[PDB]
């Protein structure tokens, strides 16, 4: 118990640094995105440097604190978040060759192309990928675009591999992919702890559950693409990669036009009636942050909109257009976005704001602390009032829909079929994508088997064949832009579960009686504290902890996620009665 | 009258470490133009109600103008407890006075940074009621000498302000003046006017 009041004090004063030193990149950051100048990228760049700087030298002292001998809770988890070096743990020579491999991957991805016709990725490529119905258009596209990044990525990323695995070695974790893991790691009394190992374990039973609703929604778009690509879909098989509507087959939006329930009954789209009544930008934010009052939050300061970016200049700065919610800490929060009038707009100022709203809640909390529980929280609190506000009942007492619109069954089917293409779609993908990448780095996939290993999981779980057969000189992972880029993966299925876990627990607070896709917490006062009671905690306590604060569980649980597209599993299960459900990992296009 | 334009109007008000005073002697005072601006989110008086200062004579009067955050002008007030409370200034449990404070972000803020206010971050024990120590001295944390070298355990006790317009609400600075109402079986000769 000895020696903990220095460490209180050296808390205390990397936070006073702490704060002002990240303000003042923040606001360099800011600076460049909303005017792209090599000046603000030379002042940029140099704030981020003495950051840095600033940061790892506190980090090395921070690690002259034996953590063990700390008792008080928020010092051990202060200490605990800064102690932890991670790149800094290689030599020069590693970090040199480390970063050379990262960068040049990084342009090998982004200035790649494809000649047969020529297209970038962003440009041309990604629009056939999306809109593209002719198979040999897309075959050509899907293979080129591999054959001409993967085949040059692949030499770079074994030795990156091994790069990263040593990294990790240095700073006592087994592997890379167990270096990731430890994002979910949590600490606290018996009930609170979270084993880094036991992530594989919930992500694999959390799976287990999905399939069935998963296989059915694969089992119809199956036959929907038959009607435009008859002599290419087998009735048994897996789907071809290139036939995803993706590049990647991350996303399967694109494949709404085509697998549309009921097509005599489209979606909402209050675009045409906002335009007409005059809605501006500003407009949007105005009824955002009436929503976000009406659920007992803050309002917000009138430095976010004077400080905001909610419209695209028309002085002629170039703007990197992209939304993002930007927190400069000590009060100077903002929002970047090139606010039009349409809905996805408006859906998007939704979610930027719930961002907003989320780092306000745990500004009270030290710097270090200032962060959400894990990596899938913090975008599903904006993702759950997304969800909270698309509701038609919303738009209808907003006055964006007439108050005689009466909702019906076949719309709110195709609702739920374009949310799972886009939600239920991506959900096999990361998890096979995580689990390929955890066996890669834990050396069970031998570099002679990595193409191989790939394709059979993309057959049995993804259920996805290729085009043609890929040996091992091709790099189909690296494909992508999460792969190339070390950026974790398995994010994006936690966030899937935990939205629509919270969105199951608020709907409880706000005594709902009806189905949950429609369920809006708007004028609910009780689901906003129960909400904030954990939006607060950020990374202080376990995210165990703030996970009960909400859901009452501990862990992750999918059955909301099922109750979600409840209605769309029964419309399914009729409509796929009329087929064979599942898929043979024995069938290949290229079995000619 | 009373000279309450020097202490409210200062072109540039002391920093929460070094927090001046000034006392009334023999003039008449005058309480009733305390109005700096709108919004006066600090009128908070103790032992005495605003509407009776006029009738009510003391012999002296002291006030102490300082600058700090929003989020630390609770922390003046008798019983509280803070950095600002204990390492600054500290009330006694038992005051009788006005604290006053007022928004300041156009004045005390600039883009590039309002460094010269600072206050004490680090004390061996906190401060006595009323009691201002402006040394510079390096606190020692650990059981090695200060070697007049700052570096681990050895930081340096004060720190600046970095006031900026968009510098949030609860960070900007405000300029504070805390009025103690000293009355003693003395000469009263603080009185109302006639
Ligand atoms: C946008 O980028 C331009 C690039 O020229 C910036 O312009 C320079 O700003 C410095 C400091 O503001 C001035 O001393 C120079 O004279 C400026 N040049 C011009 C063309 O005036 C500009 O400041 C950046 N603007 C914004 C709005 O961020
Ligand atoms: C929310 O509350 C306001 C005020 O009572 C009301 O006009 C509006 O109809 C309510 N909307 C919803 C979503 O229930
Ligand atoms: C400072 O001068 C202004 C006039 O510019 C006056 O209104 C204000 O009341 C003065 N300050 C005080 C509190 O005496
Ligand atoms: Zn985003």
């Amino acid at each position: 118990s000895l020696t903990e009041e220095n460490a209180k004090t050296f808390l205390n004063n990397f936070n006073q640094e702490a704060e002002d030193l990240s303000y003042q990149s923040s606001l360099a950051s800011w600076n460049y995105n909303t005017n792209i100048t090599e000046e603000n990228a030379q002042k940029m760049s140099e704030a981020a440097a003495k950051w840095s700087a600033f940061y790892e030298e506190q980090s090395k002292t921070a690690q002259s604190f034996s953590l063990q001998e700390i008792q008080t809770p928020i010092i051990k988890r202060q200490l605990q978040a800064l102690q932890q070096s991670g790149s800094s743990a290689l030599s020069a020579d590693k970090n040199k060759q480390l970063n050379t491999i990262l960068n040049t991957m990084s342009t090998i991805y982004s200035t790649g192309k494809v000649c047969n016709e020529c297209l970038l990725l962003e440009p041309g490529l990604d629009e056939i990928m999306a809109t593209s119905t002719d198979y040999n258009s897309r075959l050509w596209a899907w293979e080129g675009w591999r054959a001409e990044v993967g085949k040059q990525l692949r030499p770079l990323y074994e030795e990156y591999v091994v790069l990263k695995n040593e990294m990790a070695r240095a700073n006592n974790y087994n592997d890379y992919g167990d270096y990731w893991r430890g994002d979910y790691e949590a600490e606290g009394a018996d009930g609170y702890n979270y084993n880094r190992n036991q992530l594989i374990e919930d992500v694999e039973r959390t799976f287990a559950e999905i399939k069935p609703l998963y296989e059915h929604l694969h089992a119809y778009v199956r036959r929907k693409l038959m009607d435009t690509y008859p002599s290419y879909i087998s009735p048994t098989g897996c789907l071809p990669a290139h036939l995803l509507g993706d590049m990647w087959g991350r996303f399967w939006t694109n494949l709404y036009p085509l697998t549309v329930p009921f097509a005599q009954k489209p979606n909402i789209d209050v675009t045409d009636a906002m335009m007409n009544q005059g809605w501006d930008a500003e407009r949007i934010f105005q009824e955002a942050e009436k929503f976000f009052v009406s659920v007992g939050l803050p309002h917000m300061t009138q430095g976010f909109w004077a400080n905001s970016m909610l419209t695209e200049p028309a002085d002629g700065r170039k703007v990197v257009c992209h939304p993002t919610a930007w927190d400069l800490g000590h009060g100077d929060f903002r929002i970047k976005m090139c606010t039009k009038v349409t809905m996805d707009n408006f859906l998007t100022a939704h979610h930027e704001m719930g961002h907003i709203q989320y780092d306000m809640a745990y500004a009270r909390q030290p710097f270090l602390l200032r962060n959400g529980a894990n990596e899938g929280f913090h975008e599903a609190v904006g993702e759950i009032m997304s969800l909270s506000a698309a509701t038609p009942k919303h738009l209808k007492s907003i006055g964006l829909l007439p108050s005689d619109f009466q909702e019906d069954s076949e719309t709110e089917i195709n609702f739920l079929l374009k949310q799972a293409l886009t939600i239920v779609g991506t959900l096999p993908f990361t998890y096979m994508l995580e689990k390929w990448r955890w066996m890669v780095f834990r050396g069970e996939i031998p570099k002679e088997q990595w193409m191989k290993k790939w394709w059979e999981m993309k057959r049995e779980i993804v259920g996805v064949v290729e085009p043609l057969p890929h040996d091992e000189t091709y790099c189909d992972p690296a494909s992508l832009f999460h792969v190339s880029n070390d950026y974790s993966f398995i994010r994006y299925y936690t966030r899937t579960i935990y939205q629509f876990q919270f969105q199951e627990a608020l709907c409880q607070a706000a005594k709902y009686n009806g189905s949950l896709h429609k369920c809006d917490i708007s004028n609910s006062t009780e689901a906003g504290q129960k909400l904030l009671k954990m939006l607060s905690l950020g990374n202080s306590e376990p995210w165990t902890k703030a996970l009960e604060n909400v859901v009452g569980a501990r862990n992750m649980d999918v059955k909301p996620l099922l109750n979600y597209f409840q209605p769309l599993f029964d419309w399914l299960k009729e409509q796929n009665r009329n087929s064979f459900v599942g898929w043979n990992t024995e069938w290949s296009p290229y079995a000619d | 009258l009373c000279p309450f334009d020097e202490v409210f109007n200062a072109t540039r008000f002391a920093s929460v470490y070094a927090w001046n005073r000034k006392r009334i002697s023999n003039c008449v005072a005058d309480y009733s133009v305390l109005y700096n601006l709108a919004p006066f989110f600090t009128f908070k008086c103790y032992g005495v109600s605003p509407t009776k200062l006029n009738d009510l004579c003391f012999t002296n009067v002291y006030a102490d103008s300082f600058v700090i955050r929003g989020d630390e002008v609770r922390q003046i007030a008798p019983g509280q407890t803070g950095n600002i409370a204990d390492y600054n200034y500290k009330l006694p449990d038992d005051f009788t006075g006005c604290v006053i404070a007022w928004n300041s972000n156009k004045l005390d803020s600039k883009v590039s940074g309002n460094y010269n206010y600072l206050y004490r971050l680090f004390r061996k024990s906190n401060l006595k009621p009323f009691e201002r120590d402006i040394s510079t001295e390096i606190y020692q944390a650990g059981n090695k000498p200060c070697n007049g070298v700052a570096g681990f355990n050895c930081y340096f006790p004060l720190r600046s302000y970095s006031f900026r317009p968009t510098y949030g609400v609860g960070h900007q600075p405000y300029r504070v003046v805390v009025l103690s109402f000293e009355l003693l079986h003395a000469p009263a000769t603080v009185c109302g006017p006639k």
